[PDB]
C-alpha cells in the first residue's frame, strides 16, 4: 500500500535466517550489499540502489548513527554501532520517500527498532523470558542472550543482556603466512556485548511514558599479518627482503573498540483536541565513539622503534522529535495528517597521536611520534526540521503529499589540537565564522487499486545531505610522498530527486511487484578525490544518474498441484549509475543480481526449510580512475559471475524451543562481492600500505550457523 | 647506519663548447623513492644546485643557468645516476657533488625529513 | 625564483662563543631549510634540517630556529673543530636554492 520500495524483516525472520551482523541481513535482499571484507575497520555499511557511505540514514529508534571518517591508513572508522540481536524488525526505505525521515537519506534509509516489553510478554501472562544460544562456523563466534520482561499494575519493564565471543570472518583463501601471499584472513579477537533496559508506564489508555538505556561495546584485536614486510609498490616490497629482512613493517597489531550508549525518554498519547488526535515525542541522548590503537615493530632502515598510534572518532548526540497525528475528512477524501518538529545537536571530535620507543636503547623517537591532533575544529551541529505529512484517500486512489524544511547551523571550534593540523600543513586559512543551509524538500506518492488485484504507484522525493566538517577543514600535507590534502570551505551540499514508478499484484496463490526507479543528484559530493604533486581536495560533481528495476515475486505452488505449504520466489535487482560530469560509470552500482529460493512450511509452523539460489553477473561498468585493485598491480580485478547455494531449516522441538539452522556455500565455490573488492582501497593509500591479496576478499567457503530459542 | 655510499667520476678537462658525462654510482639502498642532485662548486665560491632526478616519478629539473645544456638521468639497475654535460662553457668549471635527499617516498611525513644526507667526494671538472 | 641571502660572510669568534649565523628567504617559504657545514677539501655534511631538527650524530651545539622568513643557525659553545664555512639550503623538493656562505674564523 506504501508508495515505496521498503523491505521490512522481523526478530522472528532474523532468528531463521541466523543473522549476527548487518552483513548476513543483507545475504538475500539483492539491491543492498554491505562490505568491509578483509578491511582491518571491518564491516562499513548499507549500499542501497549504489549508494553507500554517509549518505545512508542509518537510525535506530529514531537516533541517527555516526558517519564514516577516514584520516589516513591509522584512522578509519566504519558504520557499524548496532548489534542486530536487540531489534525488534528492521526497515530498508530506499530514497528519501518519507518526510517522516531526515532529508539526507540520499541513498535510503535503514532504521531499527528495539525491542519492546509486549514482543516478549506472552498473551495471557505478565511476565517473559527470552534465551538465545547461537554459533557461526564462519567466523567460529558463540551467542548468549537473554531477555526478561514483565506487565505489574500499569507499569512494563524490559532487560536484555547479550555477549559475542568469536574470530576473524574466514575467506575461501588456502594460504596463511605474512604478506600479499596470505589468502587467509587475518587473525582476530572479537568480543561484544549489548544491554538493553526499558521502563515504561501506562498511566492511561492509548498512553506511555517510557524510559529506554542502552549499552553496546564491541571490541576486535586484529593481528594484520596481510601488512607484514610492508610497505608495497604496484604488488612487491618497496625495500627488498634481501637488504632488509622482514620490510619496514615487521609486525602491526591493532584493536579496535567500538561504543554506543544511549538514553532516552519517550512519550505517547491520545488527545482531544482540533490539532492533533495522538502526539508522540522523544528525547535521546547517545554517545558513540570508535576507538583504533595500532602498535607495530617500524623499522625505517636506520633504526628500530616501536610506532604506536591511536584514533578516537566521538559523536555526541541531541535528538528532540515529535509527530502529531490528525485524522479527518473533507467531502469525499479521508485524510491522515502527521506533522512535528525534529531538532538535533551533534558535537563531533577527531583526535589522533603517536609515540616512538627505540627498541635497542629504549628512548623517545619523536620522529615517529605524533602529538594530539584533530582534523576538524570540533564542530556542533545543531540541525532544526519541520515536516508535514497527508495522506488522502479517494475512491481507490491514495495521495501522499508531503513537505519537510530542513535547517543546518554549524559552529567551529578552534582547538590547539587542530592548530596543530593547520601547522602540520602549511595550509592555516581557516574561517571561523559559522555555515547555515536550509532547504524545503517536498515529496509526493500517489497509490491506485484496480482490478481487485493491481496496484499502482509513483514517487517523487528529493535529498538534501550538507558536507561535513572534515571536507570543510580538513587539512594534510605529506611531502615525503608529494601530495596534500585541501580543505573545500564553499562545498555546496547534496541535492537529489527520487523518482519510481512501479505495478504490484497480489493473489492468492502469489504475489508479484516490479519497480523502476530513476534518481539525478545534484553537486553529489565526492570526499578525498584526486584534482585532475598531487591534490586530494573534495568536490561536487555537478550531475550523476543512478537508475534500474527491480523484480519481485512469490508463487504458493499448493494451488497449482504440490505439496501444501511449498512455495517459490525471486528478487532481481539491476542498477545503471554514471557520473554527467566526465561520462564515467558509477564504481558503487552493484551487478546484476537475482536471488531465487524454494521452500516449504509446515502446516502448524512446526517445521519448515528454504533453499536459497543466489546469482550474480560479472562486473561490467568500472571507473578505472576511481578503481584502485586491492593488490595495487597494473592489472585491475573485476568480479567474475557466480552462482551459490544456500539452504535453513527450521524444527520446534518444544512449544517453547526452536532450533533454527542453516548451511551456507553448499558447493565450496570462491566467489567475491563487488561492494567488497571496489570499497576496499577508497583513496588509494591502502595499495601501499595495507595491500590485499584477491583471494582474501573472497566470501567464505561453506559454513553452517545454528541457534537456539528458548520463549519462556 | 650508512644507508648509501656515492661516488663520483667522469670529471676532466674537457676543451670549451665541448661535452662529458658525469656517473654517480651509489653503493648501498637503491635510490628509486629518492632523489639525486648535482651540486657544483666553483673554486673559492659558494655550493649551487643544477640539477635533480626522482626516479619514481621520472621527473627533471634544471637550473637556469644549465637549462637546456645538461640531462639527468638515472639507472635504476646499476643505482647509478648520470649527469651529461653539453656545451660547456668557461663558467662550468667547478667540484660538481652527486647528493641523496634524505626525504623519500615512503618516509613518514611526521619525520619531518629535508635536505640532503649523503655526498660524494666530487669530481673535478675543468673547462 | 627564491633566494636565500645569508649574514655574515665571515665571523671572527673565539672558542667558547655562541654564535648566531641567518638566513633570510626573498619570498614566503614553508619550514624547509637545512643548514650545512663544509671543511675545505671536503664534502658538506648536514647539520640541521626542517629548520629545527638536528640530524642524528651532530653534536647538541647546533640548533635551528625560525622567525618568518628569517632563518636562523646558532651553536651555543663553539669549538676547535667547528670553524669551517656553513650554507643555508631552501626547498623540500626541486628546485633548489644555496645561500652565499658564511665563514667562521678565529678571532
Ligand atoms: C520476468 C523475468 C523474471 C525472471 C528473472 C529474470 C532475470 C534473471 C536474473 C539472473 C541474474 C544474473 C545471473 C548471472 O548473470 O550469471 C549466471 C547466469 C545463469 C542463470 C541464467 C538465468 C536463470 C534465471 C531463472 C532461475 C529461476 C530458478 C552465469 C555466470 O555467472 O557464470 C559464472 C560462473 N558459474 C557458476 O558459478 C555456477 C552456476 C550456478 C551453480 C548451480 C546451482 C544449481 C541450481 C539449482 C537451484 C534450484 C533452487 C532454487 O552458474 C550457472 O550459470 C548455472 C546455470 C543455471 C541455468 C538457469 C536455468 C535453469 C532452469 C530454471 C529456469 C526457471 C563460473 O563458472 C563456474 C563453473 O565451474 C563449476 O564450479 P567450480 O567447481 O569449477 O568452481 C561449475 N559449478 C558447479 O559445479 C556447482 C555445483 O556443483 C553444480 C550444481 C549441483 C546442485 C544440484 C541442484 C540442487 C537441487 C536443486 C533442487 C531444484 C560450473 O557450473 C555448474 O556445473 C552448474 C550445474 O551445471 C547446474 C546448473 C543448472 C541449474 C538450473 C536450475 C534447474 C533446477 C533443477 C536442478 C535439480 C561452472 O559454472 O565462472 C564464470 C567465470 O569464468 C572464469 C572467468 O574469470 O572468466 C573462468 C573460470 O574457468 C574460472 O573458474 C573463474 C572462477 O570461476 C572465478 O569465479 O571464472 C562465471 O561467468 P562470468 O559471468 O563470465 O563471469
Ligand atoms: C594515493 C593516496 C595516498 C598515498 C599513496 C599515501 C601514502 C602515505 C604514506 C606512504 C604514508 C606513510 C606511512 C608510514 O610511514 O608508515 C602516509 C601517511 C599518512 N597519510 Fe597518506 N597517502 C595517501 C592519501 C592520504 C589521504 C587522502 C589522507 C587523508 C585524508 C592521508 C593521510 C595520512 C596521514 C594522516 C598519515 C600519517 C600516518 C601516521 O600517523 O603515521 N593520506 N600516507
Amino acid at each position: 500500500s506504501v508508495p515505496s520500495t521498503v523491505s521490512v524483516q522481523t526478530r522472528e525472520q532474523l532468528d531463521r535466517q541466523n543473522v549476527n551482523n548487518i552483513k548476513e541481513l543483507v545475504r538475500y535482499e539483492p539491491g543492498v550489499s554491505v562490505g568491509g571484507a578483509g578491511q582491518r575497520a571491518g564491516i562499513t555499511g548499507y549500499n542501497i540502489r549504489g549508494i553507500d557511505g554517509n549518505r545512508i540514514l542509518t537510525q535506530i529508534d529514531g537516533v541517527e548513527l555516526p558517519n564514516d571518517f577516514f584520516s589516513g591508513p591509522y584512522a578509519q572508522t566504519h558504520r557499524n554501532y548496532v548489534d542486530p540481536d536487540i531489534v525488534k524488525r528492521v526497515e530498508i526505505l530506499r530514497g528519501p520517500a518519507s518526510a517522516l525521515y531526515g532529508s539526507n537519506a540520499i541513498g535510503g534509509a535503514v532504521s531499527y527498532f528495539t525491542l519492546d516489553p509486549s514482543d516478549i510478554i506472552k498473551d495471557g501472562k505478565d511476565v517473559g523470558a527470552r534465551l538465545k544460544a547461537g554459533y557461526e562456523s564462519a567466523s567460529h563466534s558463540w551467542l548468549t542472550s537473554a531477555t526478561v520482561a514483565g506487565r505489574a499494575d500499569d507499569f512494563d519493564g524490559l532487560l536484555h543482556y547479550g555477549y559475542r565471543q568469536g574470530h576473524e570472518t574466514e575467506s575461501n583463501g588456502g594460504h596463511g603466512g605474512t604478506g600479499l601471499s596470505r589468502s587467509e584472513a587475518n587473525p582476530e579477537d572479537a568480543d561484544s556485548y549489548s544491554l538493553l533496559g526499558k521502563l515504561g508506564w501506562n498511566y492511561a489508555e492509548g498512553s506511555r511514558f517510557g524510559l529506554v538505556f542502552e549499552k553496546y561495546k564491541s571490541d576486535v584485536d586484529t593481528d594484520q599479518k596481510s601488512a607484514y614486510g610492508g610497505p608495497y609498490d604496484k604488488g612487491k616490497p618497496a625495500i627488498p627482503p634481501s637488504m632488509l629482512p622482514g620490510g619496514m613493517y615487521q609486525w602491526r597489531k591493532g584493536n579496535d573498540t567500538l561504543t554506543r550508549e544511549r538514553y532516552g525518554l519517550e512519550h505517547h498519547f491520545l488527545l482531544d483536541s482540533q490539532v492533533a488526535d495522538r502526539i508522540q515525542w522523544s528525547l535521546n541522548y547517545q554517545l558513540a565513539k570508535t576507538d583504533q590503537a595500532t602498535r607495530e615493530f617500524y623499522y625505517p632502515i636506520t633504526r628500530k622503534v616501536l610506532r604506536t598510534r591511536d584514533t578516537t572518532y566521538k559523536e555526541r548526540l541531541w535528538v528532540f522529535d515529535s509527530q502529531l497525528d490528525k485524522s479527518f475528512a473533507i467531502g469525499e477524501t479521508e485524510h491522515l495528517l502527521s506533522y512535528g518538529i525534529n531538532l538535533k545537536h551533534q558535537k563531533v571530535t577527531g583526535m589522533r597521536s603517536g609515540t616512538g620507543t627505540n627498541l635497542d636503547t629504549g628512548a623517545d623517537s619523536p620522529r615517529d611520534a605524533l602529538e594530539r591532533s584533530s582534523d576538524f575544529p570540533d564542530p556542533t551541529v545543531k540541525t532544526y526540521a519541520l515536516f508535514a505529512q497527508d495522506s488522502i484517500s479517494w475512491n481507490d486512489w491514495t495521495f501522499t503529499p508531503g513537505l519537510r524544511y530542513d535547517y543546518t547551523r554549524m559552529e567551529p571550534h578552534i582547538t590547539d589540537e587542530f592548530l596543530r593540523t593547520m601547522k602540520q600543513s602549511q595550509n592555516t586559512a581557516v574561517d571561523e565564522s559559522d555555515k547555515k543551509w536550509h532547504r524545503v524538500s517536498p515529496k509526493f506518492g500517489v497509490t491506485y487499486d484496480f482490478a481487485q488485484h493491481y496496484t499502482w504507484y509513483g514517487q517523487y522525493a528529493q535529498g538534501f545531505r550538507t558536507p561535513t566538517a572534515k571536507a570543510l577543514y580538513g587539512r594534510f600535507e605529506n611531502l615525503q610522498a608529494g601530495y596534500h590534502i585541501e580543505p573545500n570551505p564553499n562545498l555546496k551540499p547534496e541535492k537529489s530527486q527520487s523518482f519510481e514508478t512501479g505495478l504490484r499484484g497480489k493473489f492468492d496463490e502469489g504475489s508479484f511487484g516490479v519497480a523502476v526507479f530513476y534518481n539525478k543528484y545534484r553537486d553529489f559530493i565526492d570526499e578525498d578525490a584526486l584534482n585532475t604533486g598531487q591534490t586530494f581536495q573534495s568536490n561536487n560533481i555537478e550531475r550523476a544518474v543512478i537508475k534500474g528495476v527491480e523484480l519481485k515475486g512469490r508463487l504458493e505452488l499448493g494451488a497449482f498441484g504440490a505439496p501444501q505449504g511449498l512455495y517459490t520466489q525471486g528478487s532481481v535487482a539491476y542498477a545503471y549509475g554514471r557520473n554527467k560530469d566526465n561520462g564515467e560509470p558509477i564504481n558503487s552500482v552493484n551487478p546484476l543480481t537475482g536471488v531465487f529460493g524454494l521452500g516449504y512450511d509446515e502446516a502448524d509452523g512446526n517445521y519448515g526449510g528454504l533453499l536459497s539460489w543466489t546469482l550474480v553477473k560479472r562486473k561490467d561498468r568500472v571507473d578505472d580512475s576511481t578503481f584502485h585493485t586491492p593488490d595495487g598491480t597494473a592489472s585491475q580485478f573485476k568480479t567474475p559471475g557466480f552462482g551459490v547455494l544456500d539452504l535453513s531449516a527450521y524444527y520446534r522441538l518444544s512449544k517453547d524451543l526452536t532450533l533454527n539452522a542453516g548451511l551456507y556455500n553448499l558447493t565450496d565455490k570462491k566467489y567475491w562481492l563487488w561492494d567488497d573488492v571496489r570499497g576496499y582501497d577508497s583513496v588509494g593509500e591502502a595499495s601501499a600500505l595495507a595491500p590485499a591479496n584477491i583471494d582474501r576478499l573472497s566470501q567464505p567457503g561453506r559454513n553452517f550457523a545454528v541457534n537456539l530459542v528458548w520463549d519462556i | 647506519i650508512s644507508e648509501v655510499q656515492l661516488v663520483e667520476s667522469g670529471g676532466g678537462l674537457v676543451q670549451p663548447g665541448g661535452s662529458l658525462r658525469l656517473s654517480c654510482a651509489a653503493s648501498g639502498f637503491n635510490f628509486y623513492y629518492y632523489s639525486i642532485h648535482w651540486v657544483r662548486q666553483a673554486p673559492g665560491k659558494g655550493l649551487e644546485w643544477v640539477a635533480s632526478i626522482s626516479p619514481y616519478y621520472g621527473s627533471t629539473y634544471y637550473a637556469d643557468s644549465v637549462k637546456g645544456r645538461f640531462t639527468i638521468s638515472a639507472d635504476t639497475s646499476k643505482n647509478t645516476a648520470y649527469l651529461q654535460m653539453n656545451s660547456l662553457r668557461a663558467e662550468d668549471t667547478a667540484v660538481y657533488y652527486c647528493a641523496r635527499s634524505m626525504n623519500w617516498y615512503y618516509s613518514s611525513p611526521y619525520g619531518m625529513s629535508q635536505g640532503m644526507d649523503y655526498w660524494g667526494q666530487g669530481t673535478l671538472v675543468t673547462v | 625564483d627564491i633566494q636565500m641571502t645569508q649574514s655574515p660572510s665571515s665571523l671572527s669568534a673565539s672558542v667558547g662563543d655562541r654564535v648566531t649565523i641567518t638566513c633570510r628567504a626573498s619570498q614566503s617559504v614553508s619550514s624547509a631549510v637545512a643548514w650545512y657545514q663544509q671543511k675545505p677539501g671536503k664534502a658538506p655534511k648536514l647539520l640541521i634540517y626542517s629548520a629545527s631538527s638536528l640530524y642524528s650524530g651532530v653534536p647538541s651545539r647546533f640548533s635551528g630556529s625560525r622567525s618568518g622568513t628569517d632563518f636562523t643557525l646558532t651553536i651555543s659553545s663553539l669549538q676547535p673543530e667547528d670553524f669551517a664555512t656553513y650554507y643555508c639550503q631552501q626547498g623540500s623538493s626541486s628546485p633548489l636554492t644555496f645561500g652565499q656562505g658564511t665563514k667562521v674564523e678565529i678571532k
